[PDB]
Formats: structure tokens, sequence, C-alpha cells
């Protein structure tokens, strides 16, 4: 119930290095209901944020295509 | 279909050439507005398709969307490196954030944009983390009701 405050800002990579690290070793220990509770959360904040970055897009340079279909090899 | 070309990239496919052609003006443009620098920005984005291509068989649909498995990565990315260191669509959204309280925008801002983490927030706002915690989950209720 309280570790469920915290998937939001989990979600949104709104917790320190640290804390991320207590959160994962929490829901690592709590009961199945209660981790899928949290899982849920962060799943549905996340593709909330995927819709929405569709506001912030932007076309990135053609001379990076060039090096992220190439850095395969 | 995203989540079947990220199927299809874990060993090698010509379609990790689609899955960055039909996801990079969002990943760019999440990253530009994070970093607000066209450098480090245009680095960070190969960072983060280098990543998909390794770990793509990491990936689970079952457990949430191809497009938020991607722009989750590149958040992480982006907001570690702040702290280490179509348009139909666009509006559609815009709306929405717009429809927010000030204080349910403002904690969207700072945490996800300026890469506050909640603790920060709470500090900077003059508020609790229970109050910061519950207005995150407040703003993002009502940004998932009225994206649907």
């Amino acid at each position: 119930f309280e570790l469920l405050e915290l998937a939001t800002p989990y979600a949104l990579n709104a917790v320190s290095d640290d804390e991320r690290a207590d959160i994962d070793r929490r829901v690592a220990a709590a009961p199945s209901p209660v981790a899928a509770a949290f899982n849920d959360e962060v799943r549905a904040v996340r593709e909330t944020m995927a819709v929405v970055s569709a506001a912030t897009t932007a076309e990135p340079p053609a001379h990076l295509r060039t090096a992220i279909l190439d850095a395969t090899k | 279909d995203l989540d079947a070309l990220l199927r299809r990239v874990a060993h090698d496919q010509a379609a990790f050439a689609e899955f960055y052609d039909h996801t990079k003006s969002r990943v760019y443009g999440l990253v530009m507005r994070v970093l607000r620098d066209t450098g480090y920005s245009e680095e960070t984005t190969q960072e983060i398709y280098l990543e998909v291509w390794r770990n793509a068989s990491e990936f689970d649909s079952a457990k949430g969307s191809a497009l938020a498995w991607l722009l989750t990565m590149a958040h992480r990315r982006a907001v570690d490196r702040v702290r280490c260191e179509a348009g139909d669509e666009r509006r559609r959204v815009t709306e929405c954030l717009k429809a927010l309280t000030d204080t349910q925008r403002q904690c969207i801002e700072l945490a996800y944009y300026g890469g506050l983490t909640y603790v920060e927030v709470s500090r900077r706002l003059a508020a609790n983390l229970s109050t910061i915690k519950s207005r995150m989950r407040d703003a993002l209720r009502s940004l998932r009701n009225c994206l649907d």
C-alpha cells in the first residue's frame, strides 16, 4: 500500500539510483498480489508517457540513422 | 506491429531500420527536451538504439508495449545524463497536459522533463513526500483518463 505510492515516481525515473535499488529490493520481497499491483501501476504510467511523447516530437538529422544502423555490425 | 518489429531485432534484421524509422522523432524529441543540446542529444539517441539492439531479447510484450519499453529506457538515459553530469496526436496530448491543474502540470514538468526526483520536487515546492507522491499519481491518472 505504501509501496504502491512509489510506483508512479519509479515509472517516471523520478527516484535516485539509491532509492530505485531499494524499491526493486522491496517489490522483490513483496507478496505476489502486492508486486503485481505495483508493476501494473508502473506499466500504466510508462504507456501514458509513451503516448505523451507525441507532444515533444522532433526530427533527428539523417546522419544519425547512418551511424545507428551501422553500429549493428 | 511495433512489438513484432522489436521481436524481430533479436539476432539481426532490417526491422531495426524500420523500428528506428518509426520511433526516431519521438525518442530524439524527448532527449532534446531533457538535455537541450543537439550534440549530446544525438550521442544519447545512439546509445539508446544501441541498447535497443543489444537488450531487445529482454523485451516481453506481455509486460508492456515496445513503444513504452523504448521511451522508458530513453528517458532513463537522458535524465541520468542530467543528474550524473502526426501533429494531430501532438496537439491531442498537449490539450490533456494543458487540462491538468497547475500543481499537477508542475509535477510532471519538474520530475519528468526537469529530471528531478520526487524528493527534490518536495523540497523545491515546500511540500511533504506524501503530497508530491499523491500529486504525481493524480497528474498521471488525469492524463491516462484524458488520453482515453
